C-alpha cells in the first residue's frame, strides 16, 4: 500500500486514492498562509509572505490577473506563475474576441480543467499549488479555492497554507459580520488582516511582511505592499 | 525506477531537491549589494597546480548592467547564461532600452522547471534539473542595485547579500552580522575577500579567487588579478590593526 | 521518440551516468599534453594486450580538426569520433561565416557544450570520453592547450593527462614542469613528454606515439625510430646516478 | 494512445542469449509438424492440418499459402503470427520488386524481404519477435527450384529438405535416410507423405494433410490465353482426393 | 520471472499470459452463445440475462449489426463489445466505399483477427476481452460463421458455441451433425432454423426458456436482423406444440 | 506506464562499461571463427559454418562472407539477420559515394560510416546493439589491400591478420606466431586453414563446415578480383595443404 | 556577363576571370577575383547570378576542405568535379536553384596530368582542353580550335589567353576591368601578378 | 479575385510641443465615394500617456492598435508595472509593422 | 505471481483489470447521485456535501449540460467529470455539425463509452474517476444511461451511483413497482428529493444541499433545464415530510 501505488499521476490506489496528486496537495499545506473573503461589493486578498533570511526579501504571493481579476498563492510559486499567465490568457482572450470580461466562475473551470489533465496523463505531475482567486464581473463579488486535484470552489470567505484552519475557523465564526461589509473596503481588509492574524504563532505582521489586494464594484484589482499596508498593522 | 518530476510525500520535488545538494558541493560564491554597487565574488578552487586558473570562469556578463556568479555544475550555467544574454539583447531589440534585473531574472528562472519525460501542457525536452545556483547581480533605473540568488526550483529570491556552494552556511551566518545599509563598494569588496578567505580550504590569493562588481557608471567589469591582489593586501593590513 | 532520463540526480546530488562516463575515461589508454614556449606536444600510449596491428589504417589517437587544432582523447573510441566528426564540421562552418579559423578555445567550448548537452536530453548517455585540444590560434605563436571531460567542464592547463595512470603521470609533471620556465626548444619539451608516459608504459617506441604542434598550421608526427631516440637517451641518464 | 514502448524488448542477457528469440523458438517447437522436400524437377511442402473442432470448417484455414505465382509457404507455430507475415510477404513482392522490375521476385530474394520483417520484431521498439518458422519453396528462372527455412531471429538457410515443430529431430533423421540429388517430384510428395505420417497420431487422409508443390507450369490455372511467355503458376496446392490417390499406394 | 505475464511478450515457454487471460475475460458475462447454418440463412442464439430491475431491458444486448448483411454476436465484457463492434462496423462501411462490394463476413473476420493479433505483438495496446462470431449469407459461400478471438485466431465453422457451458452445446451439435451426416440444418425457413437453435440449446443446457431470456439474430440473403421479445415467442411456442 | 520495462540499453556500468555491448561481445564469442589474413599480394578471408547437416544446401548458402562492393567483402561473426541489416546499408552508402565521387569508395571511409551505425544504437534509441562484428577485407589505390574489424561498440581496427567469433585468443597466438610481413596469399591460404584447424571444436575441418574467399590482383590483369570459393574449391584446397 | 575562361596545356591548367563588378549602370569593383581555392591542387572560377555565385563557390570550398581535413587526403580534379556537378544538379529542380556557372582546373598529382572541367548551372559537366562560360566562349572557342596545341607549355598557354583577352576588349560589348590570370600545376596554384601589362 | 485591401480614408496629424504633444484626426470614415460614419473615432488613448492613430485601411489600423494596447498590457505583467516610454513604444511598432512586412499593415501610424 | 494491480491495461489472471476496479472506489467513495425516467423525460438529482458555511449556497453546480437537450450527473472525482462532459459536449458538435440534427442519446451513450473504455486500453493513461447518470429526450423519446469507468453502460428505469447507492436503488425499486404504467416529470421530481434525502443518511454527519434538474417533453419542451424556485421548495418541502 502507498509505497507501491505512488510512483505516478496515473496509478490509482486499491482504495481508489491519487497519492502523488495527495503529495502535491501537501505542498500548499507546507506553504504560508493567504486568505480570502468578500462582502456583495468588494472582495479581498490579504498574504503573509515568507522570507529566507533576515537578507531577501519576502516572496510575493499575489498575482494580478486582470483588471478585475486576480489570485493569491500557496506552495510551488513556479506553477502559480503558470497557472496565473494561462489565466491571464483567458481573460484577455475573453476581452479581445468577445468584448466580454471572464466570470470568476468560468475562470474556476478553466483552472479546474488545466489541472484535471496533469492528473490523468502520463509522465506529467499535478500542479504543486493552491490559489484563490478574487474577483468582481457582471453578478458581483467573487471568491474561489483551487486545489491542484482539479477542484474549484466557490466561497464567501476562506485560508490555505499552513495554521490556515485558524483563520478559516475564525471566517467560519465573523460570516454573517464581514458579508454585510458593503461600500466600506477599508472595513474589509481590517476583518482579513484579523482572520490571517489568527494564523500566527511564529512572529507579528510586519511592513514588508504583509500583502493585500482588493478588487470590487468601483476598484480594479490593486495590489498593496510595503508603507502602503502599515495603516492595518 | 521512478518520474523524474515525482513529488516526495514531503511536498518536494525529488529531482530538484537532489540538485540543491549537487550545488553544495559547489565553489563558494558571494554577494554584496550597496547603494554605491554590488561585488560578487568567487572561490575558483583550482584541482591542480598545473591549472591554469584564469581560465577558469565562474563570473560572467549577461549584459553591460547585468552581472553573474555560479556555483555547482558550472557545464549547466553555459546554456542559462545564452539565455540571459539573449533575453537581455532581444529585449533591447524589440524595446530601444535595458532589461530590469528582475526581469532577466525571472526569464532565466523559466527554464529552471522544464525538465521531465513528456510532461503535459507544453514540450519540456530536459532530462533533469540544472545542478547550479546563480548570483545574478546589476542595475535599472526603477529599483537600483540588484542581487537575485536564481535555484533549479525556479524561485529567486532578492538578496542585500548572500553566499552559496560550500561554505554558504557559515558565510551567510558572517554576513548577516556585517552588512549594513549605508556599505561603501570598497567595505563591500574587502568584505567579500574576508569572508572567501574564511571558508576556503586554500589560503586566499589573486589566483584561486576573483572579483567584480556592476556600477551605474562603469557597468560590469571583472578585476583582474593585479587590482584583487592590491585588495588583499589591505585587507591583510586591517585585520591585523585589530 | 525515445527520451528516457538516463543521467539523473541522485540522493548525495551525483549524476552516476556522468561519473560513469568518466569510469570509462579511467580505463581508456592514457594521453597528456604539454606546453613549451614555442610548442605543444601531445603524447598517447598504444596497448599490447592484441598485437599483429596494421599501423598505416588504424585510426591515431590524435586528430586534426583543422590545419592548426590537433584533439587526443582517452575513454571510448567509437565516442570520440562523433565528437572529432561535429568539431570539424564547426571548425569549417566558422571558417565560413567568420572568415577566420577557430581559436583553440572556442574549438574547445563547442566540444565540451556538445558533451554538457548529453547529460541533460532525454534518451542518450554521455560520452564517455575526455580530451586534450592543443593549438594555436590565427597569428598568434602563444600556445594552447585544453582539456573537455564528459560533464562538459573545461579549461585549460600548463600540462595535463588524461587515462589510465594519469595520476601518476600527473604526479610526475606536477613536480617536473616549471612554469617560470617552461621547455624553451620543441626537443626538450618532447623529452619531458616522453619521460612522463614512460611512468606508464613501461618499455615501447611502437607503445608511445607524438604529434608536434607549432605555430601557423605547422603539425607532424614523429616516426618510430625518432621516438626511440628519445627514449634511449634518457634511459642512459638514469644509470650515470 | 501513443506507442511509448520505444524501446526494445529483445535485450542480450549476461550469457549473450536472445531470450525472446529463445522463447519464440520455443513456440515454434510446441507448434505442429511441416516439411519441405527438394526434387530435381520440383519441391513439396507439407503440414498436418489439426483442427481445433470438428464442427470447424479446416478448409477454410490454409497452413500452405501462395506467395507468388510461383513460391509457396508453410509454417510451424502461431498460425496468427504466420497469416500476417503471409499477408506482408505478398506485398512486398509487389511494392520491393514487381511495381519496379515488372516481374515476380526470386524465391532468396523474396525470403530475404520477409527475413528482414521478422528480423526487424526482434530490434524495434515494443514489439515481441514473430513465434514462427517459415519454411519456403519456389521457383524462379535463373535459380531454378528452391527450399528455404526463416527462423524468428530472421536468419535463413537454404535446404535439400527438412522439417521444423514438433517431432522436426526425428522428421529431419528420417529425410537424411531417404533424401538423394535424383529424385522426381512424384518421388519427394512420397517422402514426404512417408515422413508427415509418423508425426500424425490420428487420421492420416487428404482431409486432415495439407501440400503444396512448386513444380511445371500450370497453363490451365492461369485464367487466360494468347500471350506464348505467360503460362501459369508452378505453385499448385494438391486436392483432398489427389493426396488419397498417393494413400491407396503408399 | 513478473513482467513477461504483463505484456505480451514470450514467456520461458513460449507462451502469451496476457492472450491466456484476456480468453479468461470472455466468460466474465456468464452468458452462451451458439451459431447454425440453415439451407439460405444463418442463425445466432444468445442468452439474454437481465439482473437489475433498473435496467431498460431493451438496452441490453450483445449482438450487433455490423451491415446490412453481416451481424455479429460478441461473448466478453460489453465496453470491449462496443469497441469491436464499431471498429467492425466503421471497417464493413470502408471497405464497400474503396472496393465497390460489401464485405464478406470472412474477410471481415479475418481483418479483425488480423487486428488482433496486433495487439498480441505490440506492447502498447492491450487483447481485448472478447470473442466475436460473425454470421451472414455471403453472395458467394452461402450462410457463414467465421469467429475470431483475442489470440488472433480464425476459422469458419458449420456451427459453434461460446461461452462458459460451452462444450455442452458443442458435443450436443457434433452428435446430430453426425447422425444427419450433413453440414447444415436442412430446413426452407429461417423460422425453423431458430427453432433448431433453441431447441438444443434447451436441451445442451438442461434448462427452460422465456421470451426474456433470449436473443436471437438472423441472416438472410441481403439481410442481418434481430427478432423481438414477440417474434421469440412466436418461436416458442411453436417448439412447445411438439415437444 | 511504459517506464516500467525499459531494460535501458544505452547505460554505463557503475565500471564505465556498456552492458549491452558487452552482452553482445559474449553472444559472438559462441559463432563460428572467422580469420582474415592480409598478405603483399592479396587478402585471404576464411570463417567456420557453426552448426551443419547432411541436408544444408552449401551451393545456394552464404551465412558468413558476404560482398559489400567489386574491391571489398566482410566475413561475419553473430547474429545473421542483424548482420545483412548491416550489409545492406553498406552497399548503399558505397553506391551513394560512387555516384557523388566517381570514384569507388576508400576502405576505410566504408568501414567507419558501418561502425558509426553502430556506435548509435550505443548511445541513442533505447535500442539493443547489433549482434555483429565485421571483418572487412577491401582494396584501394590510396592504401591498397586493407583488412579491418568491427565490433558492436562501433570500435574499428586495422589488422594484418584477425580473428571474430569464438576462439580469437588461440586464433590470434597461433597467427602472431607464424605470421610474417613479405608473405604471399598462398601461404596465407595455408596459415588460415591451419589456424581453423585447430581451433575448430568440431572433430575435423571438412569442406562442408567452411567458407572460403581470396581479394587477389587476377594473377593476369591488373585490377582487382573478388573469389568466392564454391565448395568443390574449398574440398581442394583442404586437399593441397595437407587436411584431405 | 563576366569572363570566365580556361585553358589546360601540357602540365597546367590556367584560368582567365574579369575583375568586373557591375551593377545596373555602375561598376562597384574592378579587381574583383572570381576564384576559390578548393584544395592545394584544384582551382574553381565561376560566373553568374550577383549572390548565388559567391555563396556557392564558398559552400562548395568549405565542403572540399572538410573532406581534406576528416581523410587526411587530397580528393582528385575528377571527383572535385563531379561533387560540384551533383551539387549544382540537385538545386535546378529545388525551390530557387544556384545560377552560377564554373571551370574547375585542377592537378591530378596521381596522374601527373592537367584537368579543366566545365560545368555549367544545369550540371552539365564536361571534359575540355579549354573553356569558357557566357558570351566569352562565343569568340574564343574557334580562336582557340585555331591556335591550340595540346603540347603547349605553361608560357605559350599564357600567350595564347592574352590573344583571347585581345579579341574579347576589341568585340564584346562590356568593359570587364582586364582579368585576374592563375596557373594549376604540380606545385600547386600561383597568381600571375602582372598580367595588366606583361 | 479577392482584394484584401480597402481605403477608409481620412486624416491624422501630429504637433509636439515643449512639455505637450497633440495627436488629431477627423472622424468621418469612407469607402469609395460613400460615407460609413460621421463619427468613427481613429486617435486612441493606448495607456501610459501615449496617443495613436493607424490611418488607412481601418481593419488594419483597428488591428494594429489593438495589438499595441494589449502590448502595452502585457509589458506591465511582464515587467512590474513599468511605464512603457514613447521611444519603447516606438520600437515595439516596429516590430508589430515589420512582422508583417511581406503581407503588410496598409496604414500610416502616428503616436 | 503479482503487480497485476499496478497497471492500468494489464490483465490479472482471473481475466481482471484491477485499476478500473480502484476507479470504482473512487466513485463508491463520492456524493450520491441518481436519474430517474418518467414517462416523457428524465429527472437528475445529486447531494452537495456542505464542508461549511463558507460555501456559497446555490452556486457550486455540479450537474451539467450537454447541447441543450442532455443533462450529465456523475459521482467521484469531480474534475474527471468536468473532462467527460468537455469530450461530450465536443462530441455532440461534431455530430451536430455533420448531420444537421441534435445527437440521439443512445449514440450520444456510446461516443462517452467508446471514450471512457478507451482509457482502460493502455498503462500511459487511468480510467476515469466516475460514474455518470446522464440521458434526455430525442426524436423517439426519453432515455437514462448509466456510464461505468470500465467504460460499460445501459439503459435505466432508474439510476443511482456513490456514497448512498443501495439506499437509492432500493427505494428506485420500489418506484418501478409501484407505478408501472409511469411517472410523470412532477411526480419524479419530488420522488427525486426524496431518495437524495432518505440516500444522506449514509452521509449524515455533515450537512448537505440538494440540486435537481430535469428535460421532459411537455414540461421543458424536451430542453434540459435546472429546478429552481418554487418548484425546487415543494421538491424540498415533500422530500423533509416523507422524511418523518
Amino acid at each position: 500500500f502507498r509505497n507501491n501505488y505512488d510512483g505516478d499521476t496515473v496509478t490509482f490506489s486499491p482504495t481508489g486514492r491519487l497519492f502523488q496528486v495527495e503529495y502535491a496537495l501537501e505542498a500548499i499545506k507546507q506553504g504560508s498562509v493567504t486568505v480570502g473573503l468578500r462582502s456583495n461589493t468588494h472582495a479581498v486578498l490579504v498574504a503573509l509572505k515568507r522570507n529566507a533570511d533576515e537578507l531577501s526579501s519576502y516572496q510575493k504571493k499575489i498575482i494580478k490577473c486582470d483588471e478585475h481579476m486576480g489570485l493569491s498563492l500557496a506552495g510551488l510559486a513556479p506553477d502559480a506563475r503558470v497557472l496565473s499567465n494561462y489565466l491571464r490568457q483567458q481573460c484577455n482572450y475573453s476581452s479581445l474576441v468577445f468584448n466580454r470580461k471572464l466570470a470568476v466562475e468560468r475562470a474556476g473551470h478553466l483552472l479546474c480543467d488545466k489541472a484535471q489533465k496533469n492528473t490523468q496523463s502520463y509522465g506529467g505531475r499535478p500542479y504543486g499549488v493552491g490559489l484563490l482567486i478574487i474577483g468582481y464581473d457582471k453578478s458581483g463579488a467573487h471568491l474561489l479555492e483551487f486545489q491542484p486535484s482539479g477542484n474549484v470552489t466557490e466561497l464567501y470567505g476562506t485560508a490555505i497554507g499552513a495554521r490556515s484552519q485558524g483563520a478559516k475557523t475564525y471566517l467560519e465564526r465573523t460570516l454573517d459580520t464581514f458579508i454585510k461589509i458593503d461600500g466600506n473596503p477599508d472595513e474589509l481588509i481590517k476583518a482579513g488582516v484579523e482572520a490571517i492574524s489568527q494564523s500566527l504563532r511564529d512572529e507579528s505582521l510586519t511592513v514588508d511582511n504583509l500583502s493585500i489586494a482588493i478588487v470590487g464594484k468601483d476598484t480594479p484589482f490593486t495590489i498593496y505592499d510595503g508603507e502602503a499596508v502599515a495603516k492595518y498593522i | 525506477d521512478r518520474g523524474v518530476s515525482t513529488f516526495s510525500p514531503e511536498g518536494r520535488l525529488f529531482q530538484v531537491e537532489y540538485s540543491l545538494e549537487a550545488i553544495k558541493l559547489g565553489s563558494t560564491a558571494i554577494g554584496i549589494a550597496t547603494k554605491e554597487g554590488v561585488v560578487l565574488g568567487v572561490e575558483k578552487r583550482a584541482t591542480s597546480p598545473l591549472l591554469e586558473s584564469d581560465s577558469i570562469e565562474k563570473i560572467v556578463e549577461i549584459d553591460r548592467h547585468i552581472g553573474c556568479a555560479m556555483s555547482g555544475l558550472t557545464a549547466d550555467a553555459r546554456s542559462m547564461i545564452e539565455h540571459a544574454r539573449t533575453a537581455a539583447v532581444t529585449h533591447n531589440l524589440y524595446y530601444d532600452e535595458d532589461i530590469n534585473v528582475e526581469s532577466l531574472t525571472q526569464s532565466v528562472c523559466d527554464l529552471a522547471l522544464r525538465f521531465g519525460e513528456g510532461a503535459s501542457g507544453e514540450e519540456r525536452l530536459m532530462s533533469r534539473p540544472f545542478g547550479v545556483a546563480l548570483l545574478i547581480a546589476g542595475h535599472d533605473a526603477d529599483d537600483g542595485y540588484q542581487l537575485f540568488h536564481a535555484e533549479p526550483s525556479g524561485t529567486f529570491y532578492r538578496y542585500n547579500a548572500k553566499a552559496i556552494g560550500s561554505g554558504s552556511e557559515g558565510a551567510q551566518a558572517e554576513l548577516l552580522n556585517e552588512w549594513h545599509s549605508s556599505l561603501t563598494l570598497k567595505e563591500a569588496e574587502l568584505l567579500v575577500l574576508k569572508i572567501l578567505k574564511q571558508v576556503m580550504e586554500e589560503k586566499l590569493d589573486e589566483n584561486n579567487a576573483q572579483l567584480s562588481c556592476i556600477t551605474k557608471q562603469d557597468g560590469f567589469k571583472i578585476y583582474d588579478n593585479e587590482k584583487t591582489a592590491e585588495l588583499i593586501k589591505e585587507l591583510k593590513e586591517k585585520e591585523a590593526a585589530e | 521518440g525515445y527520451d528516457r532520463a538516463l543521467s539523473i540526480f541522485s540522493p548525495d546530488g551525483h549524476i552516476f551516468q556522468v561519473e560513469y562516463a568518466l569510469e570509462a575515461v579511467k580505463r581508456g589508454t592514457c594521453a597528456v599534453g604539454v606546453k613549451g614556449k614555442n610548442c605543444v606536444v601531445l603524447g598517447c600510449e598504444r596497448r599490447s594486450t592484441l598485437k599483429l596491428q596494421d599501423t598505416r589504417i588504424t585510426p591515431s589517437k590524435v586528430s586534426k580538426i583543422d590545419s592548426h587544432v590537433v584533439l587526443s582523447f582517452s575513454g571510448l573510441n567509437a565516442d570520440s569520433r562523433i565528437l572529432i566528426e561535429k568539431a570539424r564540421v564547426e571548425a569549417q562552418s566558422h571558417r565560413l561565416t567568420l572568415e577566420d579559423p577557430v581559436t583553440v578555445e572556442y574549438l574547445t567550448r563547442y566540444v565540451a557544450g556538445v558533451q554538457q548537452r548529453y547529460t541533460q536530453s532525454g534518451g542518450v548517455r554521455p560520452f564517455g570520453v575526455s580530451t586534450l585540444i592543443a593549438g594555436f590560434d590565427p597569428r598568434d605563436d602563444e600556445p594552447k592547450l585544453y582539456q573537455t571531460e564528459p560533464s562538459g567542464i573545461y579549461s585549460s592547463w600548463s600540462a595535463q593527462t588524461i587515462g589510465r595512470n594519469s595520476k601518476t603521470v600527473r604526479e610526475f609533471l606536477e613536480k617536473n614542469y616549471d612554469r617560470k620556465e617552461p621547455p624553451a626548444t620543441v626537443e626538450e619539451c618532447v623529452k619531458l613528454t616522453v619521460r612522463s608516459l614512460l611512468e606508464v608504459v613501461q618499455t615501447g617506441a611502437k607503445n608511445i606515439e607524438i604529434t608536434v604542434v607549432k605555430p601557423d598550421s605547422d603539425i607532424v608526427a614523429l616516426s618510430s625510430e625518432e621516438i626511440n631516440q628519445y627514449v634511449t637517451q634518457i634511459e642512459q641518464e638514469k644509470q650515470e646516478q | 494512445m501513443t506507442d511509448r514502448y520505444s524501446f526494445s524488448l529483445t535485450t542480450f542477457s549476461p550469457s549473450g542469449k536472445l531470450g525472446q528469440i529463445d522463447y519464440a523458438l520455443t513456440a515454434v517447437k510446441q507448434g505442429v509438424t511441416s516439411l519441405g522436400i527438394k526434387a530435381t524437377n520440383g519441391v513439396v511442402i507439407a503440414t498436418e492440418k489439426k483442427s481445433s473442432s470438428p464442427l470447424a470448417m479446416s478448409e477454410t484455414l490454409s497452413k500452405v499459402s501462395l506467395l507468388t505465382p510461383d513460391i509457396g509457404a508453410v509454417y510451424s507455430g502461431m498460425g496468427p503470427d504466420y497469416r500476417v507475415l503471409v499477408d506482408k510477404s505478398r506485398k512486398v513482392a509487389h511494392t520491393s520488386y514487381k511495381r519496379i522490375y515488372g516481374e515476380y521476385p526470386p524465391t532468396k530474394l523474396l525470403v530475404s524481404e520477409v527475413a528482414k520483417i521478422m528480423q526487424e520484431a526482434t530490434q524495434s521498439g515494443g514489439v515481441r519477435p514473430f513465434g514462427v518458422s517459415l519454411l519456403i519453396a519456389g521457383h524462379d528462372e535463373f535459380n531454378g527450384f528452391s527450399l528455404y527455412q526463416v527462423d524468428p531471429s530472421g536468419s535463413y538457410f537454404p535446404w535439400k529438405a527438412t522439417a521444423i515443430g514438433k517431432g522436426s529431430v526425428a522428421a529431419k533423421t528420417f529425410l537424411e535416410k531417404r533424401w538423394n540429388d535424383e529424385l522426381e517430384l512424384e518421388d519427394a510428395i512420397h517422402i514426404a507423405l512417408l515422413t508427415l505420417k509418423e508425426s500424425v497420431e490420428g487420421e492420416f487422409n487428404g482431409d486432415t494433410i495439407e501440400l503444396a508443390i512448386i513444380g511445371d507450369e500450370n497453363p490451365d490455372l492461369l485464367g487466360y490465353t494468347g500471350i506464348p511467355t505467360d503460362k501459369g503458376p508452378r505453385f499448385r496446392k494438391l486436392t483432398s482426393q489427389e493426396i488419397n490417390d498417393r494413400l491407396e499406394a503408399l | 520471472a513478473g513482467y513477461d505475464r504483463h505484456i505480451t511478450i514470450f514467456s520461458p515457454e513460449g507462451r502469451l499470459y496476457q492472450v491466456e487471460y484476456a480468453f479468461k475475460a470472455t466468460n466474465q458475462t456468464n452468458i452462451n452463445s451458439l451459431a447454425v447454418r440453415g439451407k439460405d440463412c444463418t442463425v445466432v442464439i444468445s442468452q439474454k440475462k437481465v439482473p437489475d430491475k433498473l435496467l431498460d431491458p431493451t438496452t441490453v444486448s450483445y449482438i450487433f449489426c455490423i451491415s446490412r448483411t453481416i451481424g455479429m454476436v460478441v461473448n466478453g465484457p460489453i465496453p470491449d463489445a462496443r469497441n469491436a463492434a464499431l471498429r467492425a462496423k466503421a471497417e464493413a462501411a470502408e471497405f464497400r466505399y474503396k472496393y465497390g462490394y460489401d464485405m464478406p463476413c470472412d474477410v471481415l473476420a479475418k481483418r479483425m483477427a488480423n487486428l488482433s493479433q496486433i495487439y498480441t505483438q505490440r506492447a502498447y495496446m492491450r487483447p481485448l476481452g472478447v470473442i466475436l462470431t460473425f454470421v451472414s449469407v455471403d453472395e458467394e459461400l452461402g450462410p457463414s460463421i467465421y469467429k475470431t478471438d483475442p489470440a488472433g485466431y480464425y476459422v469458419g465453422y458449420k456451427a459453434t458455441a461460446t461461452g462458459p457451458k460451452q462444450q455442452e452445446i458443442t458435443t450436443n451439435l457434433e452428435n446430430h451433425f453426425k447422425k444427419s451426416k450433413i453440414d447444415h440444418i436442412n430446413e426452407e425457413s429461417w423460422e425453423k432454423v431458430v427453432e433448431f437453435a433453441i431447441t438444443h440449446m434447451i436441451d445442451a443446457l438442461g434448462t427452460e426458456f422465456s421470451k426474456n431470456d433470449l436473443e436471437v439474430g438472423v441472416a438472410t440473403k441481403d439481410k442481418f436482423f434481430t427478432l423481438s421479445a414477440e417474434n421469440i415467442e412466436e418461436r416458442l411456442v411453436a417448439i412447445a406444440e411438439q415437444d | 506506464g511504459s517506464r516500467r520495462y525499459d531494460s535501458r540499453t544505452t547505460i554505463f556500468s557503475p565500471e564505465g562499461r556498456l552492458y549491452q555491448v558487452e552482452y553482445a561481445l559474449e553472444s559472438i564469442s559462441h559463432a563460428g571463427t572467422a580469420i582474415g589474413i592480409m598478405a603483399s599480394d592479396g587478402i585471404v578471408l576464411a570463417a567456420e559454418r557453426k552448426v551443419t547437416s547432411t541436408l544444408l544446401e552449401q551451393d545456394t548458402s552464404t551465412e558468413k562472407l558476404y560482398k559489400l562492393n567489386d574491391k571489398i567483402a566482410v566475413a561475419v561473426a553473430g547474429l545473421t539477420a542483424d548482420a545483412e541489416i548491416l550489409i545492406n546499408t553498406a552497399r548503399i552508402h558505397a553506391q551513394n559515394y560512387l555516384k557523388t565521387y566517381n570514384e569507388d569508395i576508400p576502405v576505410e571511409i566504408l568501414v567507419r560510416r558501418l561502425s558509426d551505425i553502430k556506435q548509435g544504437y550505443t548511445q541513442h534509441g533505447g535500442l539493443r546493439p547489433f549482434g555483429v562484428s565485421f571483418i572487412y577485407a577491401g582494396y584501394d589505390d590510396r592504401y591498397g589491400y586493407q583488412l579491418y574489424t568491427s565490433n558492436p561498440s562501433g570500435n574499428y581496427t586495422g589488422w594484418k591478420a584477425i580473428s571474430v567469433g569464438a576462439n580469437t585468443s588461440a586464433a590470434q597466438t597461433l597467427l602472431q606466431m607464424d605470421y610474417k610481413d613479405d608473405m604471399k596469399v598462398d601461404d596465407a591460404i595455408e596459415l588460415a586453414l591451419k589456424t581453423l584447424s585447430k581451433t575448430t571444436d568440431s572433430s575435423a575441418l571438412t569442406y562442408d563446415r567452411l567458407e572460403f574467399a581470396t581479394i587477389r590482383k587476377g594473377a593476369n590483369d591488373g585490377e582487382v578480383y573478388q573469389k568466392i570459393f564454391k565448395p568443390q574449391e574449398i574440398k581442394d584446397i583442404l586437399v593441397k595443404t595437407g587436411i584431405t | 556577363m563576366d569572363i570566365i575562361l580556361g585553358i589546360r596545356v601540357q602540365d597546367s591548367v590556367i584560368l582567365a576571370s574579369s575583375k568586373a563588378v557591375t551593377r545596373g549602370i555602375s561598376v562597384l569593383k574592378d579587381s574583383d577575383d572570381k576564384t576559390r581555392q578548393l584544395s592545394p591542387h584544384t582551382l574553381m572560377s565561376f560566373a553568374g547570378e550577383a549572390g548565388d555565385t559567391v555563396q556557392f563557390a564558398e559552400y562548395i570550398q568549405a565542403n572540399i576542405q572538410l573532406y581534406s581535413i576528416r581523410e587526411d587526403y587530397e580528393l582528385s580534379p575528377q571527383a572535385v568535379s563531379s561533387f560540384v556537378r551533383q551539387e549544382l544538379a540537385k538545386s535546378i529542380r529545388s525551390r530557387r536553384p544556384y545560377q552560377v556557372n564554373v571551370l574547375i582546373g585542377g592537378y591530378d598529382k596521381k596522374k601527373n596530368k592537367p584537368e579543366l572541367y566545365q560545368i555549367d548551372y544545369l550540371g552539365t559537366k564536361v571534359e575540355l582542353p579549354y573553356g569558357a562560360h557566357g558570351y566569352s566562349g562565343f569568340y574564343t572557342f574557334s580562336l582557340l580550335d585555331h591556335h591550340y596545341r595540346p603540347d603547349m607549355t605553361t608560357e605559350e598557354g599564357l600567350d595564347l589567353l592574352k590573344l583571347c583577352v585581345q579579341e574579347l576588349e576589341k568585340r564584346m560589348p562590356m568593359d570587364f576591368k582586364g582579368v585576374i590570370v592563375k596557373i594549376v600545376d604540380k606545385d600547386g596554384i600561383r597568381q600571375v601578378d602582372d598580367f595588366q601589362a606583361q | 479575385q479577392f482584394n484584401p485591401y480597402g481605403d477608409n480614408g481620412g486624416t491624422i496629424l501630429g504637433i509636439a510641443g515643449e512639455d505637450f504633444a497633440v495627436l488629431a484626426g477627423d472622424t468621418r470614415n469612407i469607402t469609395d465615394y460613400s460615407i460609413n460614419s460621421r463619427y468613427e473615432p481613429k486617435v486612441f488613448d493606448c495607456g501610459d500617456n501615449i496617443v495613436m492613430s493607424a490611418n488607412g485601411f481601418a481593419a488594419d489600423g483597428d488591428a494594429l492598435v489593438k495589438r499595441f494596447k494589449n502590448s502595452v498590457k502585457w509589458y506591465h505583467f511582464d515587467h512590474n508595472d513599468k511605464k512603457l516610454s514613447i521611444n519603447s513604444a516606438a520600437r515595439n511598432i516596429q516590430h508589430l509593422l515589420y512582422g508583417k512586412r511581406f503581407f503588410p499593415y496598409y496604414v500610416h501610424t502616428i503616436i | 505471481g503479482t503487480g497485476y494491480d499496478l497497471s492500468n491495461s494489464v490483465f490479472s489472471p482471473d481475466g481482471r483489470n484491477f485499476q478500473v476496479e480502484y476507479a470504482v472506489k473512487a466513485v463508491e467513495n463520492g456524493t450520491t447521485s441518481i436519474g430517474i425516467k418518467c414517462n416523457d423525460g428524465v429527472v437528475f438529482a445529486v447531494e452537495k456535501l456542505i464542508t461549511s458555511k463558507l460555501l456559497v449556497p446555490q452556486k457550486n453546480v455540479k450537474i451539467q449540460v450537454v447541447d441543450r437537450h442532455i443533462g450529465c450527473v456523475y459521482s467521484g472525482l469531480i474534475p474527471d467529470g468536468r473532462h467527460l462532459v468537455n469530450r461530450g459536449r465536443e462530441e455532440a458538435a461534431s455530430f451536430k455539425k455533420l448531420y444537421k440534427t441534435p445527437i440521439p442519446i443512445p449514440a450520444f451513450a456510446d461516443r462517452l463509452g467508446q471514450y471512457v473504455q478507451a482509457h482502460t486500453l493502455y498503462n500511459s493513461v487511468r480510467p476515469f474517476g466516475v460514474s455518470t447518470i446522464f440521458g434526455g429526450v430525442d426524436k423517439n423519446g426519453a432515455h437514462l444511461y448509466m456510464l461505468e469507468p470500465s467504460g460499460s453502460y445501459w439503459g435505466y428505469k432508474g439510476a443511482a451511483t456513490g456514497k448512498g447507492r443501495q439506499s437509492a436503488k432500493a427505494e428506485l425499486e420500489k418506484l418501478v413497482d409501484h407505478h408501472p404504467e409511469g411517472l410523470s416529470a412532477r411526480e419524479a421530481v419530488k420522488q427525486a428529493a426524496k431518495i437524495i434525502y432518505l440516500a444522506h443518511e449514509d452521509n449524515k454527519e455533515k450537512d448537505f444541499e440538494l440540486e435537481i434538474s430535469w428535460c421532459s417533453l411537455s414540461e421543458t419542451n424536451g430542453l434540459h433545464k435546472f429546478v429552481k424556485g418554487d418548484l425546487l421548495q415543494e421538491a424540498i418541502d415533500f422530500a423533509q415530510k416523507e422524511i418523518n
